[PDB]
């Protein structure tokens, strides 16, 4: 129950150079649900690509 | 050259660690914050907590 977030700012070819960054202990989640990414791009204009 | 820096280390000696700053003591960091501090509008504020 806590959700470990770990980023990769990708300013270098390393796959595991990953940086926590924030968290939240206690996380209560659905036991099953559905994973889904959603992005948006309004008023400014940037292209969201996800490669895997 | 890990473009780690502008970064924040909390490094504690007990008076028998050289401090590489070459690698910006990465190996003996025993932690690290990525934040820049340069050139701010208003003066950086540290607050720092000893606590148990």
């Amino acid at each position: 129950n806590t959700l470990t977030v770990m980023i990769n700012n990708g300013f270098t070819p390393d796959k595991n150079d990953y940086e926590f960054c924030a968290k939240v202990e206690n996380m209560i989640i659905p036991a099953q649900g559905h994973f889904g990414i959603s992005a948006a791009t309004g008023g400014l204009a940037d292209d969201h690509d996800v490669l895997s | 050259g890990k473009k780690n820096n502008p970064a924040i280390v909390i490094i504690g000696n007990n008076g028998q660690i050289h401090y590489d700053h070459q690698n910006d003591g990465a190996s003996q960091a025993l932690a690290s914050c990525q934040r820049d501090f340069r050139n701010k509008p208003y003066p950086v504020r540290a607050k720092i907590t000893y606590y148990q």
